[PDB]
RNA sequence: GGGAGACUGGAAUUCCUGGUGUAGCGGUGGAAUGCGCAGAUAUCAGGAGGAACACCGGUGGCGAAGGCGGGUCUCUGGGCAGUAACUGACGCUGAGGAGCGAAAGCGUGGGGAGCGAACAGGAUUAGAUACCCUGGUAGUCCACGCCGUAAACGGUGGGUACUAGGUGUGGGUUUCCUUCCUUGGGAUCCGUGCCGUAGCUAACGCAUUAAGUACCCCGCCUGGGGAGUACGGCCGCAAGGCUAAAACUCAAAGGAAUUGACGGGGGCCCGCACAAGCGGCGGAGCAUGUGGAUUAAUUCGAUGCAACGCGAAGAACCUUAC
């Protein structure tokens, strides 16, 4: 196939995984 | 292509005391030589290595001179 | 020159002398398209080392194109940046050709104020090894000998 | 001193050409390198260094009275012949020539290549 | 080189100690940080320590996959061939479930030569939180446990039977030449590649190791985004993993091949393109043209090659448009 589907979908992740950083704290005082 | 030396009924048994058949498929500087140029089987290019390398532990052949 | 070899021009024979040097000097020596003034010049050059050293100018004039004429050259080729003084020897027409331009061309460089005297001159310090286009040729040849370190590349 | 046969010690690199004339046991009397006759930056790693620094090297042990030498060159080449034929025009005898570059047999791990 | 344990060998890098020995070494497209002159680099001799195992070594062997080569010993798993003595359908697949599972990462305790995220300088650049250079912590290594993911790929689930061949190679049995050595050749079983029919495919291509012809069982698919995301739940020390939507939005997103164009992609062939030679320009004075600056205008156009003795083959008034 093509690389562009790849393209978007890590993009789509890596942009999830950041922002699942960045909140880190936030989720762990609100989860527990 | 050559014919296996070891395959014919008068090859000689390899073992690492005997260091003179192993001087015979070791190159000027130590090095064994490949399958291609001795024309051995798998199996007794294998026997040569491992004799090899068991004669150049008991000090019997150089490491690489 | 990128197809094959060029063709070669045929040399006229001398009418006085008879030898196809002397026609090869005077085209070398000719200047600014003159020729009459070229072989009077050359022929006044013959003359003076004709009354000075006594002996004929043709067997003079080739003992000093001997004495000039080299066997080695130099000749500079790059790769990877680097440029290589490989010696190549000389086919007999390049050694001749450079013979007679390293005399013409010093012949330029004196102070005795007339192109005939300089010549003669010229002729008879090659014919002694006096000259200053020999010296370039024994310098030809210390770099010939001297730059050896560069010839596996054969090019 | 006065040591009539000795030994030469090329070290030939992408970077500079070094060499050291030493005693037949591995003392030095006289060392030379690409860099000490003049040269930086690139220009040190052509051969052209390399035959001023054999020669600067040849010349300075024959005036302690060397005569003849052995060659160990050593690295990956860039003015290894020509440090070679300079010692022999300056006046000393190459008597062997041997290839001395150290050769793992896989330990350590290189640097990570280039790009 | 299938796995686990113990012992052990040599080359090389680093560091330390001691000789000889000097003023450079290192690095790069070029340099600078950096290391030395308090004795560096280099060359000898001795010692300590850790990691990986040149040559053999390959589209070659083994393993269910991940993966496995320095030597020796100890323990142990699978496969193939021949004989066919033995049991007598005991077979295949397998929802959930369980076990193994590269690298990175996590916990406790060791170890730490080389390499090297993060971090400091130097250089490049309009800027360079990068590529290049010099240092360098976790980590890589060992013991015992977590995690459970990879372009975990043949992008091809397992079992079985049939369908032209040619030619390499690994393991084993047999017959004909028999010299009884040899890839001597043939036959047969089990692997591993290339080429090729019929057949199949949208095409590329697959082709007895099928993507062909058929039967049994499992997993999965139903336009692209939103999204393998949210809520709920399970697992985990944590990072996170597994199951898994909807509102809304677009009229397409895709696969293969064809013709051009382009490439800071290649290969051949030409040309005063280079080379081999002769004569010049750039240095001086002068004539023109242009850029720039002044004033009233210094009329307008031309502006890498392909503008710059060009429109202009003729500016005192005229020309001339200022």
């Amino acid at each position: 196939g093509s690389v562009i589907k790849k393209r978007r979908k890590r993009m789509s992740k890596k942009k999830h995984r950041k922002l699942l950083r960045r909140t880190r704290v936030q989720r762990r005082k609100l989860g527990k | 292509t050559r014919k296996c030396v070891f395959c014919s009924k008068k090859g000689q048994t390899i073992d690492y005391k005997d260091t003179a058949l192993l001087r015979t498929y070791i190159s000027e500087r130590g090095k064994i030589r490949a399958r291609r140029v001795t024309g051995n089987c798998v199996q007794h290019q294998r026997d040569i290595a491992v004799a090899v390398k068991n004669a150049r532990e008991v000090a019997l052949l150089p490491f690489g001179s | 020159p990128r197809k094959g070899p060029a063709p070669k021009r045929p040399l006229v024979n001398d009418p006085v002398y008879g030898s196809q040097l002397v026609t090869q000097l005077v085209n070398k020596v000719l200047l600014e398209g003159k020729k009459s003034l070229a072989e009077r010049i050359v022929y006044g050059a013959l003359e003076q080392a004709r009354e000075k050293t006594g002996t004929d100018p043709v067997v003079t004039l080739k003992r000093a194109l001997d004495n000039v004429k080299p066997a080695l050259e130099v000749r500079s080729r790059r790769v990877g940046g680097a440029t290589y003084q490989v010696p190549v020897e000389v086919r007999p027409d390049r050694s001749t050709t450079l013979a007679l331009r390293w005399l013409v061309n010093f012949s330029r460089q004196r102070r005795e104020k007339t192109m005939v005297e300089r010549l003669a001159n010229e002729i008879l310090d090659a014919s002694n090894g006096l000259g200053a286009s020999v010296k370039r040729r024994e310098d030809t040849h210390k770099m010939a000998e001297a730059n050896r370190a560069f010839a596996h590349y054969r090019w | 001193k006065n040591v009539p046969h000795g030994a030469a010690h090329i070290k030939s690199t992408f970077n500079n050409t070094i060499v050291s004339i030493t005693d037949p046991q591995g003392n030095v009397i006289a060392w030379a390198s690409s860099g000490h006759v003049g040269f930086k930056g690139s220009r040190k790693s052509t051969p052209f260094a390399a035959q001023l620094a054999a020669e600067n090297a040849a010349r300075k042990a024959q005036e302690h009275g060397v005569k003849k030498v052995d060659v160990f060159v050593k690295g990956p080449g860039s003015g290894r012949e020509t440090a070679i034929r300079s010692l022999q025009a300056a006046g000393l005898e190459v008597g062997t020539i041997s290839d001395v570059t150290p050769q793992p047999h896989n330990g350590c791990r290189p640097p990570k290549r280039r790009r």
